[PDB]
DNA sequence: CCCTGGAGAATCCCGGTGCCGAGGCCGCTCAATTGGTCGTAGACAGCTCTAGCACCGCTTAAACGCACGTACGCGCTGTCCCCCGCGTTTTAACCGCCAAGGGGATTACTCCCTAGTCTCCAGGCACGTGTCAGATATATACATCCTGTTCTAGAGCGGCCGCC
DNA sequence: GGCGGCCGCTCTAGAACAGGATGTATATATCTGACACGTGCCTGGAGACTAGGGAGTAATCCCCTTGGCGGTTAAAACGCGGGGGACAGCGCGTACGTGCGTTTAAGCGGTGCTAGAGCTGTCTACGACCAATTGAGCGGCCTCGGCACCGGGATTCTCCAGGG
């Protein structure tokens, strides 16, 4: 008897594929929601939120962390690394002016 | 005119030492040899020691 | 994005096919480049020292 | 409302860097991309809270986010 | 012997001067006549103002700038101090240019 | 009007780089430098050549290359 | 710019001072992120490892 | 240590269900369509005159090139500790169902203030000019950086002493 | 009498410190050139007025998000094994920092010409606005089929073990 023991990267690599070509939102629906209303009420108390506008608030802050994951992952090669760090996204954020 | 002469040991003496700052000239006349520039500045200063 | 829904064999448009259709053209890439598709991901490319 | 800053779990920044073709994630990056994601949610949600607070409504409506997102050159198509 | 200036101190001389100095690096005929130049490939019978050469060109060296310094910092996130033009194509890539 | 594209020198591409803090500049830093110029300028002086066709003039003012380089975010003080 | 103006010893407002002047300010940086200023330059800072 | 055969598991092609969102149809009603009518922005023609284009001296700081070496990019090694793959057990995520009650959306009355003029006048702009802070200039003076010489600590060697 | 151990001596090298060097920090001298003050208008804002129309407010309503329940099974979290990579470290070398010789064009100043942008009339079609109208867009309803779902099967790519 022996394990399968897949080495790391590999499967990654699998997320990889199977979740650029999905189209599913990846973060889930409440513990965004949540995070909204919390946010929300350091600014304005008793406020609420729309279903679809809690959804356009999710897909967008997904796809700018993804370009920013992008960035970030292109930064790594740059840097001659495949493991993302802190001041990877750092660096980014400066670049980008942010 | 020229390319050397110094009456001291010559560095390529214009008439100015080149490869060195203007601040290091000297234009007083003396008695000013070639010899070869100093036969090839003191045989590359005895290779280099 | 007709394009993309034929090569994987889908006759109905679905917004990835939108945001495909997009990215794919360098002309539409640098007009919609500060643009955000809702449901529609982004392209499915590896570099090349990331490949096993 | 507390503690609504870990409902963006380590597994849920770790899909979202495959969706980017990240390779690895570091340890350190969760935290560095909960305080990214608490930074730009934070913009948004105040911008649209303005645009809310201009129309005398006190529901944040969809409307409203994209044209939080549109002027900060972050459009959103369909909303 | 010369004073022999270690690489670096003059560099770093350089770059105290013109970081205080609003003097403009690039000079004034070799940067208009490239602006004739660009422009010929659009319109031939074209004219340009001695002050819209000089408002172009203050952009472009504000510009190549900042992307310098977005370069320079890419070295020192990539273990480096010496600039490279993959350095360039990721300050690019990241701000969305190229 | 040719090979003016080398007219940006390389003390002048220097100079930039140690405006921006660059310490140490690499020999192919120039030619790229250069690249990104030309790009950056293809773009900004053919805005500036609509905006002074459409306005019925032959010759580029300052002012329409502040149009051109304000709707690529990038707007210029002082003309 | 005038408290600029001070620290360079100058009683007269130039584009070097209204540059460092918004530099400076946080907000105002963020504001004129993407604004160019002419005759400005940048701030004088140098990264810390590449001090000797 | 590298090449090749067989098998475990996540992924891909395929048959059957169906269902719920998409495709098609009916009004019909409100926004698109037709004609006329003027104030008026705009295309066109002539003047001009102020700024750009082309060439010329010159001189001088900016730039190409070659010699040299030392900070640094890059190639290679180990490691270990930092991150991934997987088994287990909670956990709160998504879904099915229910009211609620603030609240978005719509309609109407009405009331303030903003659209549109008349007249004018006092602040704002073009012109002219004395002037006061900045730049050029240069001996003087900082000012830190590079390098040479000397001080002191550390390791290696050799001589001397005690023990078997 | 031989040898291990101990202490002193000289060699060597790291590092703090002082002196020389060259590019800037300032102290006047003087130019100088836009800066701001004064003036003369003069052209756009302001007081006053007329009229009307779009939102403030009130009411309704129905609708839609929040709270609030559980079921369940997908998934976050914990932990173990382990495995490949970030980084400290070292070595090579080359290629880019520094420096001046030499060249070469940048830029200042000058002169001449004309390309053409404002400027002023001129005259002319053009679009907002007003009656008058009318026809397919959209809310809603009927129908229907493309792919999500559920499995079934499979090529098919991939890892572990055996052989040279």
């Amino acid at each position: 008897k022996k394990p399968h023991r897949y080495r790391p990267g590999t499967v990654a690599l699998r997320e990889i594929r199977r979740y650029q070509k999905s189209t599913e939102l990846l973060i889930r629906k409440l513990p965004f929601q949540r995070l909204v209303r919390e946010i929300a009420q350091d600014f304005k108390t008793d406020l609420r939120f729309q279903s679809s506008a809690v959804m356009a608030l999710q897909e967008a802050s997904e796809a700018y962390l993804v370009a920013l994951f992008e960035d970030t992952n292109l930064a790594a090669i740059h840097a001659k690394r495949v493991t993302i760090m802190p001041k990877d996204i750092q660096l980014a954020r400066r670049i980008r002016g942010e | 005119g020229g390319r050397c002469l110094a009456f001291h040991g010559p560095l390529m003496y214009e008439a100015h030492y080149q490869g060195w700052k203007s601040s290091w000239d000297e234009w007083v006349g003396y008695d000013r040899i070639r010899a070869y520039n100093e036969e090839n500045i003191a045989m590359k200063k005895r290779l280099a020691n | 994005a007709g394009n993309a829904a034929r090569d994987n064999k889908k006759t109905r448009i679905i917004p990835r096919h939108l945001q495909l259709a997009v990215r794919n053209d360098e002309e539409l890439n640098k007009l919609l480049g500060r643009v955000t598709i809702a449901q529609g991901g982004v392209l499915p490319n590896i570099q090349s020292v990331l490949l096993p | 409302l507390r503690d609504n800053i870990q409902g963006i779990t380590k597994p849920a920044i770790r899909r979202l860097a495959r969706r980017g073709g990240v390779k690895r994630i570091s340890g350190l990056i969760y935290e560095e991309t909960r305080g990214v994601l608490k930074v730009f949610l934070e913009n948004v949600i105040r911008d649209a809270v303005t645009y809310t607070e201009h129309a005398k409504r006190k529901t944040v409506t969809a409307m409203d986010v994209v044209y939080a997102l549109k002027r900060q050159g972050r459009t959103l198509y369909g909303f």
